[PDB]
């Protein structure tokens, strides 16, 4: 019942001239919004991407965002270039808010330099991760004492906008977000683990909500050994997952793939294993 | 200090590979860092020209992630791959993509 709203940014700093920038907004992990960069906007991937915000108010935090993108950038190459060996580097942003069971909201800022954590922002404070200590220590220091407004602008932001602006996008969204998808299932025969050994793998595509259960079983008894893959996404937010199990040939028969889904609405996905049993 | 992760390639169909029948190949190039990094589809050897792909993202370890996917109808005599070039890997690295599978 938990949900997020993220903003995610990378800059790759190349050297003290040239430096790329890329966001992205994030509802759980269905990608909303893209930023072009040229044009410095936002990008609404979807009809309902607006989330019940005025055009004035989205044009007004696209200002905000190319301003802190200025910013960003000016004050980290004016730091660089008196280390001009350090580039290339890349700089990670984090921010948002979750959404908790109740109605809670946990915004949070998080800051990674070339993919270790470099600082995040709790509560009210900045707070260096521990490891990665000197460029953390100094960063958090310049965050807590020269900026000014930029701490109060992230708090407001992660704290009030990004959990009025999630709701916002989930009552925009409401068809999209719950909807149900129902997967596709196939069978196939992978690599022989050995002489008479038989690999059965079971294919589940095209299915949202992420959540599955895949498993392969005779009748009740789910066996063991089944190896599960990762949830793999599809292009358009739907996901593929592939388990697969090694048995004796001869065995192989009576086994059988069983899926469960939401989408589903309790008659569950059963696919036996045929091979070559079936004129 | 930083931090250098080698990617993760998966490449796999959205429908069962019939012979004939339109399909999309997928290629999760995931758990890589820097950010840099040089994806291709191949099919038959040479670089797939129509070619989408997501937008750049990371997971919680700050790792990142990509889907690039194409459309394409697979046939008996084709040979799809996925080549990722990175600075983890010495030279790029080719994974087939297994009809059979
Ligand atoms: C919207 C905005 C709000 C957010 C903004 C806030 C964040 C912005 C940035 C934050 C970073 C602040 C923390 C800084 C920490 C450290 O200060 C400073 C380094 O510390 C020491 O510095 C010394 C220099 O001073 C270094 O020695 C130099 O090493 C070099 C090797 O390449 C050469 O040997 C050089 O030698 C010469 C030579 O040979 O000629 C001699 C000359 O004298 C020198 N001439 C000088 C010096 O003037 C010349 C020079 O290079 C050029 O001028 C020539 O072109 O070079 C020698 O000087 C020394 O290593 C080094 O340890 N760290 C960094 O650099 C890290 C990079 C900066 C940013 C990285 C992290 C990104 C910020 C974090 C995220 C951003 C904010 C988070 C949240 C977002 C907003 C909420
Ligand atoms: C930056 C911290 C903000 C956290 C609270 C955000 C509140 C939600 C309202 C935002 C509306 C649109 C969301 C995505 C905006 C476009 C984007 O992805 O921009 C990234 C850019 O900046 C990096 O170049
Ligand atoms: C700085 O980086 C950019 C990005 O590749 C490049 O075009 C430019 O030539 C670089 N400067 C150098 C290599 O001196
Ligand atoms: O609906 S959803 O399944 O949550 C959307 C998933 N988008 C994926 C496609 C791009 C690669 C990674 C994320
Ligand atoms: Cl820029
Ligand atoms: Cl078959």
């Amino acid at each position: 019942e938990h949900v997020s709203f993220h903003v995610i940014q990378i800059f790759s700093f190349v050297n003290q001239s040239w430096a790329r920038g890329q966001g992205s907004g994030w509802l759980d992990e269905l990608q909303t919004h893209g930023w072009d960069s040229e044009s410095g906007t936002i990008i609404f991937l979807h009809q309902w991407s607006k989330g019940q915000f005025s055009n004035e108010e989205l044009s007004d935090l696209e200002l905000l965002f190319r301003f802190y993108l200025f910013g960003l950038t000016r004050e980290i190459q004016d730091h660089a270039s008196q280390d001009y060996s350090k580039y290339p580097f890349e700089v990670q942003v984090k921010a948002g808010c979750e959404l908790h069971s109740g109605g809670s909201p946990e915004g949070f800022f998080q800051v990674a330099f070339n993919g270790l954590d470099l600082l995040s922002f709790q509560q009210t404070t900045w707070v260096p991760s521990p490891g990665c200590g000197s460029l953390a220590q100094s960063v958090c220091h310049l965050l807590n004492h020269q900026y000014e407004g930029v701490t109060e602008t992230v708090y407001n932001l992660i704290r009030s906008t990004c959990p009025r602006f999630l709701l916002g996008l989930l009552d925009a969204g409401k068809m999209y977000v719950h909807r149900q998808v129902r997967p596709e299932a196939w069978l196939s025969s992978g690599p022989s683990p050995g002489p008479g050994r038989l690999q059965l793998v079971c294919h589940v595509s095209g299915f949202y909500p992420k959540p599955v259960w895949v498993m392969w079983m005779r009748g009740e008894q789910e066996q063991q050994g089944t190896q599960l893959g990762d949830i793999l996404p599809n292009a358009n937010g739907t996901w593929y997952l592939r388990a697969t199990l090694d048995v004796a040939d001869g065995e192989a028969a009576g086994l059988s793939c069983r899926v469960k889904h939401s989408s589903l609405e309790g008659q569950d996905i059963i696919l036996y294993w045929r091979g070559s049993l079936v004129p | 200090a930083a931090i250098q992760r080698t990617p993760k390639i998966q490449v796999y169909s959205r429908h069962p590979a019939e012979n004939g029948k339109s399909n999309f190949l997928n290629c999760y190039v995931s758990g890589f860092h820097p950010s840099d990094i040089e994806v291709d589809l191949l099919k038959n050897g040479e670089r797939i020209e129509k070619v989408e792909h997501s937008d750049l993202s990371f997971s919680k370890d700050w790792s990142f992630y990509l889907l690039y996917y194409t459309e394409f109808t697979p046939t008996e005599k084709d040979e799809y791959a996925c080549r990722v070039n990175h600075v983890t890997l010495s030279q790029p690295k080719i994974v087939k993509w297994d009809r059979d599978m």
